[PDB]
RNA sequence: GUUACAGACUUAAGCAGUGGAGCAUGUUAUUUAAUUCGAUAAUCCACGACUAACCUUACCAUAUUUUGAAUAUUAUAAUAAU
RNA sequence: AAACUCCAUAUAUAUAAUUUUAAUUAUAUAUAAUUUUAUAUUAUUUAAUAUAAAGAAAGGAAUUAAGACAAAUCAUAAUGAUCCUUAUAAUAUGGGUAAUAGACGUGCUAUAAUAAAAUGAUAAUAAAAUUAUAUAAAAUAUAUUUAAUUAUAUUUAAUUAAUAAUAUAAAACAUUUUAAUUUUUAAUAUAUUUUUUUAUUAUAAAUAUGAAUUAUAAUCUGAAAUUCGAUUAUAUGAAA
């Protein structure tokens, strides 16, 4: 009984089996869904952020088309950005 | 003039720029320039204590103040399109707009309200 | 293990016999929920229960009861409801009805009735009406003779017999 | 966890007319509370100051 | 109010005076609330955004290697060089 | 006291029927403690209440509280107010024309 | 001295800086200190007998702090005075704190102590393999 | 303008309403220098518009701007950072 | 399509030094049901009804396919073609979008006694959400002889928030009043219905419903309230 007790207190798991969680090789994290991971206490602040973040997008996009001598135009084609703004740093 | 639309040469915003967005701006950009000065005026108008002839060319001052120097003339456009209705101020967008940028998941923390 | 003890025992012993008590008279609460409108239930039961009240006053004998008899003496038994027939003469039917039915159509009858009575509260007016009808006396029993008498008409209009 | 806010917004789903037709949209603000009991200043500076350093993405702090 | 007024009214300058709030007896319009109002310019001059934002033209200033493509504008210079061949250019502007 | 609280009587004798079904109203003091809510509903909470406080006492009338209707969590919700519609189900006026 | 900070962001609210002190800590004779909750008035609770206030006033947190400091100075030494100034016949004044209590909620009430039964209590069951066990 | 089932807020019960009154609001029509533009069977009509005093506005009257909000090309000159 | 999803529910575990407390809570992680079992009664091993015992076990939201309607949108935005380029582009001052014969929808308030109004401080009982482009508490002053209520002004206590404020929820329930109503009142007596009874005298189609319309005075926001805003007071008191 105290075996069982014991077991019970310590199953755990990666889930999909027929005690267990969905591990982080096992599902998106939901800040993965948004492109600006943010958050700020002032949200003023936090929409200047996600702003000067979308203007930065369309940079990036005009950056990724270049020329050779008028011959050759590579087009680099890019994904939405997605920036994480932990409290040190953007990336 | 000629080289610019209004009296003061302001800076264009970035992104999305329109003929009303544009106006808009520059008249917030004169608003916060003259804000000080616009509340003493009202200060000095709007006084029991004061002598009256001082309070009466506050008064007129503040009348003859152009239309840029107005807090009441700012209105909050959306910053994605040019668009003046139903513009949420949690995110500076229209409500067409706004939906949009929510369901690619521009937004912060924006998602389908299921309950 | 469950363990029950003798004195539990017992009593569920004793228990068990007993069925299970009702938490509502169910006509008198179907007569407040008809009485009543706007949710305001609690005014509705006030205004039931008083009647009730001034009904046993004036002739002492249980009142609840007492309405209870009057429904089932006024409630028609049966009514002539009409139909479309395909579409030709509207041949109407005797229709056996529901214990609710026998007694909503009763209600609606005392309620008219009691509203020609001339107080302001309609309590009042209800009360007298049902100490009426407990002793014997209203058009709303004239009105059920000719809705049987109707349905006596139109015998084997009925179609299962 | 100190408990969720829930900033809704609803918005007609059409970009012209169709107003019958209208959809929500809300965000949670997730708040949770840490709370330092005894520690000499200094320790809890460098523990704030090494809590920042290795921040993560969607988190924000006060 | 069985305690004095005048009594309440000297307490509440005292308090006044302790802190640095005005202490107004008569009730009299002031001003106050004109001045006291936090002033919001800034915040709202901050609404469109950052007007220093790199743009296309710096992206040539900052990396002169890469030559770069803006492909919106070299859309818009062949639609005028489309519009000038049949004859569906621009107009010459006036001066005066 | 109970008179104070619940003005309305119903609400005193939805709380005394898990008593009731037993023969019990007069053995068992109950001190309630409510929050939230409106009176009615409160009354009703604690009434489920009063029914599972009892099951402890005697495990074998449980199935019979259970039966009497006073073991059963009530579920009924308050529907939400829906976008188009009025209220939940309160739409505003058709018109055909 | 209660200091609030935001770590990423520049809040204008990091410039708030509370004071908070129990009236009965403060080194105060009792005559002062009956003055000195009276000088308070909305500020100083009396259910908790606690005087807190905040200042944000200043650009800066620590010139907050430093206002907030001299005033709580100020305060005591109006207390302290005593000279044609007692304030012996002005009652407490607990409006403000009975507003806020309206505000909240009380949950004063207990469980009636002459209702409990420790006889009908359940007792502790005899566990015999439990009791061979026990060796140590 | 068919056969026979099945369907549900379709109908039937039932409860509360609309339709009469005054007001609000949208629409129409007509007016107006302008009454900005669109929506206008179900699937328009407190709809686009989650707030028209100025602004917003797009409409009208009178004034006044003409490379103007951009990008690039070609020249003179001035200031600031290194 | 269903299902996974979200909300809500029940249970378990974790965390919260039970002063940010509401532990009767909040929030992460699970488990739980599109419920199960058995006895019978009809129709053919099953399927509907009934009964019983086991369970907290009962909803709502999102999702609305293909095609079609040349359905709606070029006034969110963008783009094709086309047209304007001292003007169909740009800025200011005022006016308009609020005009009013008839008509059409949506609402709101009504037309009084199963229904309206006064009052109710050891302040009867909620939830959800907002407050650094702020929320504004207590308290003083005026409307107002007490004071409360309601409305403004005075001045900002507290909190940028499970901590303070918006905000003592409201119906409910209780006393009082209520014209139409000589179905009441007040003068006398009257009395074992006394916040009342009886007797005899006098008490002779819109109100003590409704709140449109208008007059004057104040207040609020704003630089500005004439066209054209919102309150409060004293009058006005249509229609129904
Ligand atoms: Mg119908
Ligand atoms: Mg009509
Ligand atoms: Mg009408
Ligand atoms: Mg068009
Ligand atoms: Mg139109
Ligand atoms: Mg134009
Ligand atoms: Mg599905
Ligand atoms: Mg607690
Ligand atoms: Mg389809
Ligand atoms: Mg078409
Ligand atoms: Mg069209
Ligand atoms: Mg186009
Ligand atoms: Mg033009
Ligand atoms: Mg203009
Ligand atoms: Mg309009
Ligand atoms: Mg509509
Ligand atoms: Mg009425
Ligand atoms: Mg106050
Ligand atoms: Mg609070
Ligand atoms: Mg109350
Ligand atoms: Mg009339
Ligand atoms: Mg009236």
């Amino acid at each position: 009984n105290n075996m069982k007790r014991m077991l019970n207190n310590n199953n755990m798991n990666p889930a999909g089996a027929n005690g267990n969680i969905n591990n982080k090789l096992q599902h998106l994290n939901n800040m993965n869904n948004w492109n600006t991971q943010i958050y700020n206490y002032n949200k003023n602040m936090e929409i200047m952020n996600t702003m000067n973040d979308k203007l930065i997008n369309k940079l990036l996009y005009k950056m990724m088309t270049l020329k050779l001598n008028n011959m050759n135009i590579n087009k680099i084609i890019m994904s939405k950005t997605i920036n994480q703004h932990s409290l040190n740093k953007l990336n | 003039m000629g080289n610019f639309r209004f009296p003061i040469k302001t800076k264009l915003p970035p992104g999305f720029i329109n003929a009303r967005i544009l106006r808009d701006n520059f008249k917030r950009q004169q608003f916060k320039e003259n804000e000080i000065l616009v509340k003493s005026l009202k200060f000095i108008a709007r006084n029991m204590n004061l002598p009256t002839k001082l309070r009466l060319e506050a008064q007129l001052k503040l009348n003859a103040l152009p239309n840029y120097m107005r807090s009441t003339q700012i209105k909050n456009r959306c910053v994605d399109s040019g668009h003046a209705r139903f513009v949420l101020s949690d995110f500076r967008l229209c409500r067409y707009q706004f939906r949009e940028n929510a369901l690619k998941g521009n937004l912060p923390g924006v998602k389908k309200g299921i309950w | 293990k469950i363990k029950p003890t003798a004195e539990q025992l017992a009593q569920w012993e004793a228990l068990k016999s007993v069925p299970i008590p009702p938490r509502k008279n169910a006509t008198l609460d179907h007569i407040t929920n008809m009485i009543m409108r706007h949710g305001k239930k609690e005014k509705a039961q006030t205004i039931l229960s008083r009647a009730l009240y001034l009904v046993y006053c004036q002739t002492r004998q249980d009142p609840i009861q007492a309405l209870e008899k009057s429904l089932d003496e006024l409630a028609p038994l049966m009514m002539t409801k009409t139909f479309n027939t395909g579409v030709a003469k509207a041949s109407v039917i005797p229709v056996p009805l529901n214990k609710r039915q026998r007694n909503r159509i009763a209600w609606n009858w005392i309620v008219q009735s009691a509203n020609q009575r001339v107080s302001s509260d309609f309590a009042v007016r209800l009360g007298e009406e049902l100490t009426a009808i407990a002793k014997g006396t209203s058009s709303a029993f004239e009105k059920r003779d000719q809705i049987h008498k109707t349905a006596i008409a139109h015998r084997a209009y009925i179609q299962l017999k | 966890p100190l408990p969720t806010r829930r900033e809704r917004w609803t918005v007609i789903k059409s970009p012209f007319v169709h107003a019958k037709s209208k959809e929500n949209f809300e965000r949670h603000t997730h708040k949770r509370l840490i709370r330092a009991w005894d520690t000499n200043p200094e320790v809890l500076q460098m523990l704030i100051a090494y809590i920042t350093k290795h921040s993560m993405a969607g988190v924000g702090m006060k | 109010m069985n305690v004095p007024k005048a009594r309440l009214l000297k307490v509440a300058e005292l308090s006044a005076k302790i802190f640095d709030q005005n202490f107004n007896p008569s009730g009299i319009r002031t001003g106050s609330k004109i001045l006291n109002e936090r002033l919001k310019g800034p915040s709202v001059a901050s609404y469109y955004g950052n007007p220093d934002i790199l743009k296309f033209r710096h992206l040539k200033t900052l990396y002169p290697d890469i030559e770069f493509v803006d492909l919106e504008e070299q859309y818009r210079l062949s639609m005028v060089e489309a519009k000038k061949r049949r004859g569906k250019g621009a107009p010459k502007k006036m001066k005066k | 006291q109970l008179n104070d609280y619940f003005l309305k009587m119903k609400d005193r004798e939805s709380i005394m029927y898990p008593l009731q079904v037993i023969e019990s109203v007069g053995k068992y003091n109950i001190f309630a403690t409510t929050s939230g809510g409106g009176p009615t509903g409160q009354a009703e909470s604690i009434m489920h209440a009063i029914a599972k406080a009892l099951v402890v006492f005697n495990p074998l009338l449980k199935s019979r509280l259970h039966k009497a209707g006073v073991l059963t969590r009530d579920y009924r919700h308050v529907e939400r107010k829906k976008p188009g519609k009025k209220k939940a189900r309160k739409m505003p006026t058709w018109v055909k024309r | 001295y209660r200091y609030t900070s935001y770590v990423g962001e520049e809040h204008p609210n990091s410039r708030k800086v509370v004071l908070s002190v129990k009236t009965k800590e403060l080194g105060l004779e009792e005559k002062s200190l009956h003055k000195f909750r009276i000088l308070a008035r909305s500020r100083y609770d009396h259910t908790t007998d606690i005087f807190k206030m905040s200042s944000d006033k200043f650009e800066h947190a620590s010139q907050n702090a430093r206002y907030l400091h001299d005033i709580l100075q100020r305060l005591l030494a109006e207390s302290k005075d005593l000279t044609e100034d007692d304030f012996s016949d002005v009652p407490l004044d607990t409006r403000h704190t009975i507003a806020k209590s309206l505000r909240k909620k009380k949950r004063d009430y207990e469980f009636p102590e002459h209702w409990k039964r420790p006889e009908d209590a359940p007792k502790k069951k005899f566990d015999i393999v439990d009791q061979l066990l026990s060796t140590l």
